[PDB]
C-alpha cells in the first residue's frame, strides 16, 4: 500500500480540471447571461451608438424557459418508501415517517 | 447603542431578524426585476410612433 | 417607407402583449388560463409566497420567548392552553 | 445469522424492501391516509367505516375540542341502554 | 421634440402588465396554518396557528 | 426527456439521504421523531 | 484536513457524499444545457430587426 496524496498532486488534479472542461464552462457562462438581457457583444453595441441607433433586442429566450421551470415548480413531490412484499415489511416503512 | 442581538434562532443562538427575497440575479450580481424587461420593447412603441 | 414603420411598430405591440400581459389579461374558458395563463406566471409567484410563509416562520420564534403563560390564555381563551406548548 | 446477500442487517435495506420513490405533495402523513380511505370508503359506505377512523385521520383544524364532547354522548345514552 | 413643436407623446403599456399581475397575488391571499406531523399528541400543540 | 431527468435527480438524493440518517441515528433518535415508544424495534435495533 | 470519508454506503464501504446530474452530453465532454440551442434562432430576431 502506499501514502496519502501530499499538496503536489492535489494541486496537480484542480489544474488538469482547470486546464480541461473551460471549453464549456466558458460557454455555459455565455448562455447565463443571454437569457436575462445582454444579447448584444461589445463590438456590436459600439457600431449602434455611431448611426444612433437604439440597441433593442427581443428576450424570447426567458420565455421559454419560465413556462418549462414553473412546470416543474408546481408538480413537487414529497418522497416515500414501497415495502417490496407485505411479510413484516410495511412494519419497517417508519423510514418514510 | 450597540449590544449582541436580542432575538434567538430556531437553534438557540443569536440571529438577524431581517428577512428579504430578490426576483432574479444576474452574473456579476445584479437584482433586477420584471421591469427590466417590458424596456427595449417599450422604447420602440414610443419611439416608432 | 411608412408602410415599412407600420409593420414594424405592430411587431412590437404584439410582442410587448405576449411577454409581459399574459396575467389573465388577454381576452378560453378556465383552460387557457388556468393551466396555460398560471403557468408562464409561476416562477416568481411562486417565489414571493415563499418569502411571505417564511415571516410566519421567523414569527413563531419571537412569539415563544417572550410569551410567559398568562399571555397564551389572553389570546386563545382557555384555561389550560398553555400546558400543551411545553410550560407547566 | 451469516450475511447470505451482503446484507448484514436482514431487516431493512435500500435494496430489497424499502424502494425510495417519489409520490405526490400532501401536508402531513395523517392526510395522505386520509385520501385512500374516503375513496376506499366510497365504494363500501357508512356501514363499516364510522366516525372515529374517518374524522380522526381528517385536516379539521379543531377536532380534540369535539371528539371529546361526542364520544361523552356515546357513554351517557350506553349507560341508559344499559341499565334498561 | 419642443424644437419641431411636436406634442410629447407615450403609451404607458408597461403599467398594464404589472397591475393586473400585482392583482392576481392580491387576490389570493393567505392566513397561516400549521400542520402536526404526527397526531401522536401533536395536534394539541397545535394551538399555534390560534 | 429533462423534466423525467430532474425527477431522476431528485429521488436520487433521497436515496443518499436513507444512508445517512441510518448510520447515525441510534434508539431514541427515532422516537423522537415518529413520536411512539417502539418504533426502533422495526428497524433493526433491539 | 485530511482523512478517509466518514460517511459510508449500501455496501458498508466509504464513498462521497456529491451527487449531480447534467442535462446532455456531447462527443468530446461538453455539459450544455436548454439554452445552448435557442441562441441560433435567437440573434437571427434581434439583427433581422
Amino acid at each position: 500500500t502506499m501514502t496519502m496524496p501530499s499538496h503536489a498532486q492535489l494541486k496537480a488534479y484542480f489544474e488538469e480540471a482547470r486546464d480541461a472542461n473551460e471549453e464549456y464552462r466558458k460557454e455555459a457562462f455565455i448562455d447565463r447571461d443571454y437569457f436575462d438581457g445582454h444579447q448584444w457583444t461589445e463590438e456590436e453595441l459600439q457600431k449602434l451608438e455611431a448611426r444612433k441607433q437604439p440597441a433593442t433586442y427581443f428576450n424570447e429566450v426567458k420565455l421559454s424557459i419560465r413556462g418549462l421551470v414553473g412546470v416543474f415548480e408546481q408538480g413537487d413531490s414529497d418522497p416515500r418508501a414501497w415495502p417490496r412484499n407485505p411479510q413484516d415489511e410495511d412494519s419497517a416503512d417508519i423510514a418514510t415517517k | 447603542e450597540m449590544s449582541v442581538s436580542a432575538y434567538l434562532d430556531r437553534n438557540g443562538k443569536p440571529t438577524c431578524p431581517i428577512e428579504a427575497r430578490s426576483c432574479y440575479i444576474d452574473r456579476e450580481n445584479r437584482r433586477y426585476g420584471e421591469v427590466r424587461d417590458l424596456r427595449s420593447p417599450q422604447d420602440a412603441i414610443n419611439k416608432r410612433e | 417607407l411608412a408602410n415599412g414603420q407600420f409593420a414594424l411598430l405592430s411587431s412590437a405591440r404584439e410582442f410587448i402583449q405576449r411577454i409581459g400581459q399574459n396575467p389573465s389579461v388577454l381576452a378560453r374558458a378556465q383552460l387557457a388560463r388556468q393551466q396555460a395563463g398560471m403557468v408562464d406566471s409561476a416562477m416568481a409567484l411562486n417565489g414571493l409566497r415563499r418569502f411571505e410563509l417564511a415571516v410566519y416562520r421567523q414569527a413563531w420564534l419571537r412569539c415563544r420567548q417572550f410569551w410567559k403563560a398568562p399571555d397564551y390564555i389572553r389570546v386563545t381563551d382557555d384555561e389550560g392552553a398553555p400546558q400543551f406548548v411545553g410550560i407547566n | 445469522a451469516e450475511p447470505i446477500l451482503g446484507y448484514e442487517n436482514a431487516l431493512a435495506e435500500l435494496d430489497v424492501d424499502i424502494n425510495i420513490d417519489a409520490v405526490p405533495d400532501t401536508a402531513n402523513l395523517a392526510q395522505e391516509q386520509f385520501l385512500q380511505l374516503t375513496e376506499l370508503a366510497r365504494l363500501y359506505g357508512p356501514q363499516e367505516v364510522p366516525f372515529d377512523d374517518l374524522l380522526e385521520l381528517s385536516s379539521m383544524p379543531e377536532k380534540t375540542k369535539l371528539i371529546a364532547k361526542r364520544r361523552e354522548r356515546s357513554e351517557q345514552m350506553a349507560q341508559v341502554q344499559a341499565q334498561q
